[PDB]
């Protein structure tokens, strides 16, 4: 007979917190036009430790069928990478996907190793397309840095990025990835090498460590109250060593704004020897009427914080 | 070549700090999400969320809820009629006694009805026309105010955290009896008292009790068979309990500022 | 006592194909820029035949305590252009926004109408941006296409 | 101004049949499309998902799974070992082991466990080294194999629809006894026969059974007390056949082409 059983003790099914954020994610970024890619997690011995940050030792299998597949996977761009060469030798020249998937790291002889879970994916091909009207938008390192944006705005997680240097990835177009002052992972354009060992164009891969991401508990939104009226708006225009990260403006210029500054822009830039910083300051205090002695103390204390930090106008 | 594509490198050297191309995020309103969250609490149970009309006959947002042709209730002030007979629904309940019916006096029911609802009376920052009511419905046959207290229990940790214990206060509505009104432990003040909770501690959020054996009959339930428990609570006051949201047209005016805040995951934070 | 009831007749809870198209459905149109709107299903009595296609009696209350609030909605789009514009003039000029909603439609005297839900929604200003590269991509027709052909194909729905 | 405003109006007239600016979806994959559904499945019927190691050690792989050092299922040309202790899993199972002695002999115990699995094999059109199982494991007090029998039933039924019937075909596995080699009807052919069903009107998806008493007791449960009842499917074969999908190794192949059939939803159709 047919029957189901009957729990005595009641319990409501429910996703976990990282159940629950895990299929937002992916929500989101197919949302934005990626794929979901599951990969093979054995890869040639000689690729096991390709885009590794810390040197770690490799998981080989006693008897593997295929030299192709006879070590656990450090990383999940090697066979992503492989992914869009197959693919682009296809014709498929658009390729985006993401993966999260394990990655395997040796605690050394007899002992289970590390399985991390990360978060990766690559991107190459045009973002948007609209051939008769003339559209054909690129992908390009901001376009693949925005789908990294758009994964910690979901998450309600602060990430930071520097400039950097990895293995496979072009010199001046990569960056490492920090959460809570951790590297987490990076973003960066293929080596030129890599690409063109590979048949491939302007391709963008990015890597992260989802276990690291999901440790940060973000709890309840924090709503601010809307504002009755005005905030105001001031655009700086600054000169640095053309060679300093616009990351560094917008730090201290926020840890000057004290309660009141809302949001920054870098609007612009030009680079012989200095570049120009063009910077949107959005003033605003939906707490207490501000006022323009706050505002201007507040300014003038953030271009002199700016000046002695090292910058010009 | 060793030269001239390693100064093509350089000559592509960039600013990674620089603002990425974003590619937005459209947000969920406050109002749907705690809907969905008490959604998903009860699909977990086994219960099935049910809507209905919004406007609706006078028969099921009263007769049917034990509110007869007297009742103070049914004042034509404080709900928007349409005829004598028509009007905007005050509450959800219409939709689980129409839903009762149907199911001619077989349970189990187990039912969450979230919707719209409508009240006549002047809209300032506390006072909406318009705003939304959840409310459910359990019709079986051993069905206990115990069983109903388990169930207020996991709804208040399920919106406000999985420390939250409840209140149960004695009180009066005609649809049920016994009659509770249901407070949840303040999530702010762990229990001195704040500002949040008027410094008792305790914050209202629910309504609930036994159903009234009058209503189970007119529905075509047997009173010495079945018993019942049914609840309401209002997403507008608990999202702005949970946020500190200002006024309560902030929801239908659609300030992007106010809607555009509610992009990202939460969670039971530690 | 704190007690759960037991059901003896089991049943797996699960949202309708209806209940679970239509999370899905606003996840694609969040996912592609759009916020949710709930906007207010009372209208003036001018404006409740707005937008609306097929003629069709409109539903007015006995007693409205609003002139703004007196009749219901044939359309979403009164109110949807109403909140753009108060965004528009607090300085808000990007706008993007859908709602899934009721709208109502007289079947005459004593007789309850037939309540419909409709899918709307509105868009201004730029759809992407990033200054300091010179990308700006204004909102236009086809973007709103778009985002129609979008909820075609999430739905599997040929338009 | 009525004029000119009037003749702006038709210098801007389109053709508004020309492409859209797509706003391109990507895709879910097939495979975690088959998973979720059957995570909604149980979460609504009460049960957690859990998640456990994809390098396992050989007790709860294999010897907390009813199969001593001896057993032929341990062979090394069959699994991928990495020491003679620790091997890539061959099951979900490992993770339901570890969960319930955990559990130190308290019910209920009622998980799901999807993920990715290994064999040691060669690769062709319908073998892959690596594929995906979800298992399940329910333990309480008076659980019988007719309850195993219904909650088949629902599986087989959320992903094949709602007019599916199961078989129940003998069969024997270490963990389990009595077991049962699980058949749906085909959904394609009424019950006729078809190519996809191999003309007997039946195909295999499942297998299950009771748990095996000394499954119980190495993982601390008391047999006397408790039953059990455990299942296994492979989302790879599922989704083959649903879709007719010509190669397994399409799944791990990731040809945009292949992937990009699965942006939509899905319905009970007609
Ligand atoms: O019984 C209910 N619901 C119910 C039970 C108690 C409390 C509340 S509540 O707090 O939201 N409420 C809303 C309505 N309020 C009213 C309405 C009219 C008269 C008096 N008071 C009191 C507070 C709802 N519905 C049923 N449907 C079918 C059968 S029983
Ligand atoms: O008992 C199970 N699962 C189970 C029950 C029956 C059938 C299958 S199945 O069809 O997928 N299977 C997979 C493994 N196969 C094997 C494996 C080794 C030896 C023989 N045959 C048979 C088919 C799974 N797990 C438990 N975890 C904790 C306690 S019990
Ligand atoms: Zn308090
Ligand atoms: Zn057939």
């Amino acid at each position: 007979p047919s029957s189901l059983p009957v729990f005595g003790e009641v319990t409501s099914g429910e996703l976990t917190d990282r159940q629950h954020k895990t299929r937002t994610l992916k929500e989101t970024l197919e949302g934005a036009g990626l794929n979901q890619a599951i990969t093979y997690s054995l890869v040639s011995k000689d690729h096991a430790k390709d885009f590794a940050l810390q040197e770690r030792p490799t998981i080989s299998l006693l008897m593997p069928m295929s030299e192709a597949h006879a070590t656990l996977r450090q990383s999940l761009l090697p066979h992503l990478i492989e992914a869009t060469a197959y693919n682009v030798a296809r014709k498929n020249k658009d390729v985006r996907l993401y993966e999260i998937g394990r990655v395997f790291f040796g605690n050394g002889e007899g002992e289970l190793p590390d399985e991390v879970e990360y978060l990766s994916g690559i991107l190459t091909g045009e973002y948007v397309v609209n051939a008769w009207q003339g559209k054909k938008e690129e992908i390009d390192f901001f376009i693949a840095k925005g789908v990294v944006d758009r994964v910690a705005e979901k998450l309600n997680l602060e990430f930071s990025y520097k400039a950097g240097k990895i293995e496979g990835l072009h010199p001046g177009r990569t960056a490492i990835v920090s959460l809570e002052g951790q590297d987490i992972g990076f973003i960066g354009e293929l080596h030129p090498q890599v690409a063109a060992d590979n048949d491939l164009k302007r391709t963008y891969v990015f890597e992260l460590n989802y276990d690291a991401m999901m440790q940060v508990a973000v709890g309840y939104i924090n709503y601010e109250q809307i504002p009755k009226f005005p905030g105001v708006t001031r655009d700086i225009a600054l000169e640095v060593n053309h060679d300093v990260p616009s990351s560094e403006l917008k730090q201290i210029i926020h840890n000057n704004g004290e309660d009141i500054l809302q949001s920054t822009l870098v609007f612009d830039v030009y680079e012989k020897g200095k570049k120009s910083v063009a910077i949107r300051l959005n003033y605003l205090d939906t707490e207490d009427t501000l006022t323009d002695e706050r505002v201007s103390k507040i300014h003038d204390k953030i271009l002199e914080a700016l000046q002695a930090e090292g910058a010009t106008i | 070549l060793m030269e001239k594509l390693n100064q093509q490198l350089a000559e592509e050297t960039i600013d990674v700090t620089l603002p990425s191309r974003q590619i937005s995020i459209g947000s969920k309103h406050p109002l749907t999400r705690t809907v969905e969250e008490i959604e998903d609490l009860f699909l977990g149970l086994g219960y099935e969320i049910v809507d209905g009309y919004e406007v609706e006959q006078d028969y099921y947002n009263f007769e049917a809820l034990n509110l007869p042709k007297s009742h103070p209730a049914r004042d034509m002030q404080d709900s928007f009629y349409i005829t004598d007979e028509i009007l905007m629904r005050t509450h959800t309940s219409p939709v689980q006694a129409r839903t009762m019916e149907k199911r001619n006096g077989q349970g189990p029911v187990k039912i969450i009805c979230p919707g719209k609802v409508y009240r006549r009376d002047s809209d300032d920052a506390t006072h909406s026309h318009q705003f939304t009511q959840i409310e459910g419905l359990v019709v079986d046959k051993n069905i206990k105010m115990s069983d109903l207290k388990g169930t207020l229990e996991l709804v208040a940790k399920k919106l406000f955290g999985a420390d939250r214990e409840i209140r149960l206060r004695p009180s009066y509505f005609p649809f049920t009896e016994p009659s509770v009104e249901v407070d949840v432990s303040c999530f702010k003040c762990k229990g001195k008292g704040c500002n949040v909770c008027k410094h008792t501690g305790w914050i209202e959020i629910l309504g609930a009790g036994m159903v009234h054996p009058n209503v189970l009959e007119m529905a075509g339930f047997d009173s010495n068979e079945y018993s019942g428990f049914a609840f309401g609570m209002g997403p507008d006051r608990i999202a702005m309990l949970k946020y500190g949201i200002e006024d309560i047209r902030y929801f239908y005016t659609n300030d992007v500022r106010f809607l555009e805040q509610f992009k990202a995951v939460e969670d039971r934070g530690e």
